[PDB]
């Protein structure tokens, strides 16, 4: 199987 | 013309013309509708073995 | 849509084939004399997932060819209870584990015997 | 929002927590606040009653909205500067479900010297401000008296703006924040709970907390305290007038039609 | 009213967004003789389609309509509004259309 | 004068206009990618009070998404609020993009 | 390597009767193999009169409804492991009338349809986390004589409730396994106003969730509050994470010098939480 660490620092929301 | 009253109300009314006076009021009540289906039904089954990740 | 099936000491290995028309999902049933039949296990269409009988587990084990479209089921570890008339059958819409009796043309099976 | 308005009586009744927890110093920054949240309403020159109470265990009303001595701004800022933070030292836990609950016997009061049908009772809008780090741990959950309150004014979308509630959390505090949103629950789209550091902060997001909209009697020297809003508010007297000489000079509103 | 038809149902799979539906004279003849109204009662009858799109992955769907198709005997429409009436005799009449 | 807007990579949300409290909910955050690599990305809605999650916290789902095609996924979170509660949910992407 | 089944019927005689659209949507990661609906397709007798798959959403159209159980499966395939368990859904619409849908909720094998929730009243709570802490700190090295028992009671992660309780009865309802029980000492409280020695209080964990707790022994029991309530009237409350439970020593587990000096500490905590209560 796979996985894998993902990075974020922030994204910017919308609303 | 929208009015918050409520108890029971008056009316004066004053005219030589007639006409017609409804009121309406609107309110929740206890529900009572059905959460299954009525006219089309369908159920799905899975079976077989599921690869899940560390959780429990 | 028609199946052919061709094919002893107790606790020896055994080869039955059972050989259809159709690339499609037929399994095992067996019936001793006097007494409903049973089944043995199951397969799909692609082969690569299974079932079996919880009296057969880890003992059994069916295989089929991509190209004869047949099946290959050993019969390794034989039971001395276990002679019965063996059936090979299935039907059309792919219902995978349809343990209760409703396939359609069923094979016309091979009675197999075992000895102590 | 609080209503700043001439028709009807504000009540604002500033609840401040006495608990060990909080410290002595931090008990001053909430005094401090407090000095200038009183100071900011009374400017507006309108009806309103201001009572303070202390809570650590139990709560100290060092001043109640029954005496008339509420409306009068000497007499409440001398009563701010009386608390002292050894009052509470033989109960140093958290309590705020007692002080709700002396809000509410205040309000039975009240309700029992005026009148259930005057409008004395009618016309007065009520305000509720908490600084407090917000970790109350016996005394029952405050939700219960949030909710007792309302029924005694009869809460709901009809008079939504007759309740005001906020727990703010000012200082050097661990503050929950968990718990200042129960507390200080939302209404439409207005926060009710705020994480602050200093009284400069709090001054700001006060300047927020008002609705001075509602009154229009227009006493000089009501400008904006707030970088946020535009210059015009800030000045609000500034007037622009242009000669023929196609020169501009400025000018300042003195009255409704004197430049 | 609407009144539908049975068997003429097509299911497609979308491609770049565009897709053709057609229909033969003699699968409209049988769905005609089958309801049994005739094809000469097509005059001022109007073709009705309805569409029942579904997006996947996503799931949701929603409707059109095509109720402005008519069948007419004629492919071209005269308007005679702004010729005028009452003419005048020994002048060049004029007729506009 | 038509201003459009486009983002080349996005996740779009419709929430159901009416959910009865205490029943109930299905959530499909679908993906949209346009891009031309295959994306491996992560889909989680924040804890947030008021709402039981469906793993009932910020518990991630891995997918990967080819270029030019969508993927959703299902979330099954009733709700327990009073009048109105926010959601927001994230897809964080790899290193890769 | 997951096989599936999909089934329909219709009641008839409504006057909606036709043709029908599945909308079955598969987990997370998974997506049919193309050749075994092809196949399906293919047949005379055929039932799936056209077909569509893209990943996880597979689109069934049904020519004829039948009234009975006669219905048809297939198989899908995973390539991404699932990172949580929920149920998943499907949906079926009317060919000629959209609008009259029936959804429908499926789990996985070896899980239910349905969410773990305990609301069964006008106020609702749902109950996913992890239960046991099955701490036991005298038979252990973590134990300490710190005292920090106070500062997680009444700082953090803060308990509201106050329990030692002696259990009657393992019981099991739904996917929770209940713990008839009677009190002991009441502890603290911050709502319950009918609390006293004597009385019934019911503590519910979820059947997966692997808590022990052998009848006939008296534990000490701290959570936060339920909101559930029991059917003759008291408080029901829930044991899931943050919740701490222990086992009290007998004489002969608390003279031991491996716990010297730290059993008397727990029984004068418990005595100083149950007289003084929370401070600061
Ligand atoms: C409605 O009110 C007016 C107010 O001026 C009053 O004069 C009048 O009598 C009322 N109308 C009628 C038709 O009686
Ligand atoms: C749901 O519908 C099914 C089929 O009509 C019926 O057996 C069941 O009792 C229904 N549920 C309720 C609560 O009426
Ligand atoms: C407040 O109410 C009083 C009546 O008690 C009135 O005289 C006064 O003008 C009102 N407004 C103020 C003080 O701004
Ligand atoms: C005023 O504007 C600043 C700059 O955007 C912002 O940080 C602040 O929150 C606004 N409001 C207050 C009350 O300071
Ligand atoms: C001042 O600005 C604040 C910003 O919150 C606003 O609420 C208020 O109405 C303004 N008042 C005046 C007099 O401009
Ligand atoms: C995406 O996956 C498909 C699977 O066949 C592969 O052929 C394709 O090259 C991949 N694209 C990229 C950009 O990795
Ligand atoms: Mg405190």
């Amino acid at each position: 199987q796979e996985e894998d660490l993902i990075d974020e620092d922030d994204i910017p929301v919308r609303s | 013309l929208q009015f918050s009253l409520g108890s029971k109300i008056n009316v004066k009314v004053g005219g030589n013309s007639k006409g017609t006076l409804k009121v309406l009021r609107t309110y929740n009540v206890l529900d009572m509708k059905n959460t299954t289906c009525q006219d089309l039904q369908i159920e799905v089954t899975v079976k077989g073995h599921v690869e899940y990740t560390m959780e429990a | 849509v028609q199946l052919v099936e061709s094919g002893v000491q107790a606790g020896g290995s055994l080869r039955l084939s059972c050989v259809a028309s159709e690339r499609t999902y037929m399994a095992w049933f067996r019936q001793a004399p006097g007494k409903e039949r049973e089944f043995v296990a199951a397969i799909t269409s692609s082969g690569m997932m299974t079932e079996y009988a919880p009296s057969v587990k880890g003992r059994f084990t069916i295989s089929r060819d991509n190209a004869k479209n047949t099946v290959y089921l050993q019969m390794n570890s034989l039971k001395p209870e276990d002679t019965a008339v063996y059936y090979c059958a299935a039907d059309l819409r792919q219902r995978f584990g349809e343990r209760v009796t409703e396939y359609d043309y069923w094979g016309q099976g091979t009675q197999v015997t075992v000895s102590s | 929002k609080i209503q700043i308005q001439r028709s009807g009586h504000l009540n604002l009744y500033l609840l401040l927590d006495c608990s060990q927890s909080v410290s002595e110093n931090d008990f001053l920054i909430f005094k401090e606040s407090a000095s200038l949240m009183v100071d900011r309403i009374f400017s507006f020159e309108i009806n309103v009653s201001v009572a303070i109470i202390t809570f650590a265990s139990e709560p100290k009303v060092l001043m109640s909205v029954l005496n008339d001595n509420s409306r009068d701004m000497t007499e409440v800022i001398s009563s701010l500067e009386n608390a002292n933070y050894k009052d509470h030292e033989n109960g140093t836990g958290t309590n705020t479900y007692a002080a709700l609950n002396s809000v509410y016997l205040m309000m039975n009061n009240q309700m029992r010297l005026l009148g259930m049908e005057t409008m004395a009772w009618q016309e007065i809008r009520h305000a509720i401000i908490l600084l407090t780090d917000g970790k109350s741990n016996m005394g029952g959950s405050p939700k219960t008296a949030v909710d007792h309150i309302r029924e005694i004014l009869n809460i709901n979308q009809k008079r939504n703006d007759y309740l005001d509630i906020y727990a703010i959390g000012v200082g050097k505090l661990d503050v929950d924040w968990r718990e200042l949103n129960e507390l200080g629950s939302k209404k439409d789209g207005e926060r009710h709970a705020f994480i602050l550091q200093d009284t400069k902060a709090l001054h700001q997001v006060f300047e927020h907390m008002l609705d001075v909209s509602k009154l229009t009697d227009t006493i000089c020297g009501v400008g904006n305290m707030s970088a946020n809003a535009s210059d015009q508010e800030r000045t609000p007297w500034h007037v622009t007038i242009k000669p023929k000489s196609q020169e501009t000079c400025r000018g300042a509103l003195i009255s409704d039609q004197w430049v | 009213k609407k009144t539908f038809f049975r068997g003429l149902e097509s299911q497609t799979k979308l491609v770049n967004g565009q897709s053709h539906i057609s229909l033969s004279k003699a699968e409209f003849q049988d769905a005609l003789e089958k309801l049994n109204m005739g094809i000469t009662d097509l005059q001022g009858l109007r073709l009705y389609v309805a569409a029942a799109i579904i997006e996947s992955p996503g799931g949701e769907m929603e409707e059109a309509e095509l109720t402005s198709w008519y069948f007419v005997s004629s492919p071209f429409s005269l308007d005679l509004s702004k010729t005028k009436r009452h003419l005048v005799p020994g002048a060049p009449f004029l007729l506009q259309a | 004068v038509q201003l459009r807007v486009f983002r080349e990579f996005h996740l779009h949300l419709r929430l159901p206009m009416s959910v009865r409290r205490f029943e109930q909910l299905e959530l499909r955050p679908v993906l949209y990618n346009y891009l031309d690599k295959n994306l491996t990305v992560s889909v989680h809605v924040s804890p947030v009070e008021g709402l039981c999650l469906a793993g009932g916290g910020g518990l991630a789902q891995q997918v990967l998404v080819p270029a030019g095609s969508a993927r959703p996924v299902a979330f099954s979170v009733v709700p327990t609020a009073a009048a109105a509660v926010s959601l927001k949910v994230v897809a964080r992407g790899s290193f890769e993009f | 390597r997951v096989h599936y089944t999909v089934c329909i019927w219709r009641n008839g005689k409504v006057g909606l009767s036709g043709m029908a659209i599945a909308d079955v949507t598969l987990l997370s990661g998974f997506h049919a193999l193309r050749a075994d609906l092809e196949k399906l397709t293919s047949l005379s007798d055929r039932y799936v009169s056209h077909f569509e798959t893209e990943g996880p959403h597979v689109l069934l159209y049904f020519d004829s409804v039948p009234t009975s159980r006669e219905c048809v499966g297939f198989e899908a395939v995973q390539e991404v492991p699932v990172g949580l368990v929920q149920p998943a859904s499907a949906t079926l619409y009317d060919y000629y009338n959209p609008e009259r849908r029936c959804s429908v909720f499926y789990g996985a094998p070896s899980k239910s349809r349905l969410l773990a929730t305990l609301c069964s009243a006008e106020v609702c709570q749902c109950a996913e986390g992890k239960c046991p802490r099955q701490r036991r700190a005298l038979e252990r090295g973590l134990q300490d004589e710190d005292g920090y028992r106070m500062k997680f009671a009444c700082y953090y992660p803060r308990v509201e409730y106050g329990f030692q309780v002696k259990v009657l009865r393992e019981d099991s309802r739904a996917a929770f396994r209940l713990f008839e029980t009677k009190i002991t000492q009441v502890l603290h409280f911050t709502k319950d106003v009918k609390a006293a020695a004597n009385q019934m209080r019911n503590f519910l964990v979820r059947a997966s969730c692997r808590l022990r707790l052998e009848p006939g022994k008296e534990y000490l029991i701290m959570g936060l509050d339920g909101a559930t309530y029991d059917l003759e009237g008291h408080p029901q409350y829930l044991l899931d994470s943050n919740s701490w439970i222990e086992e009290m020593p007998s004489e002969r587990l608390c003279r031991s010098t491996r716990q010297r000096a730290a059993c008397a500490q727990l029984n004068d905590f418990l005595q100083e939480y149950g007289t003084q209560g929370c401070q600061v």
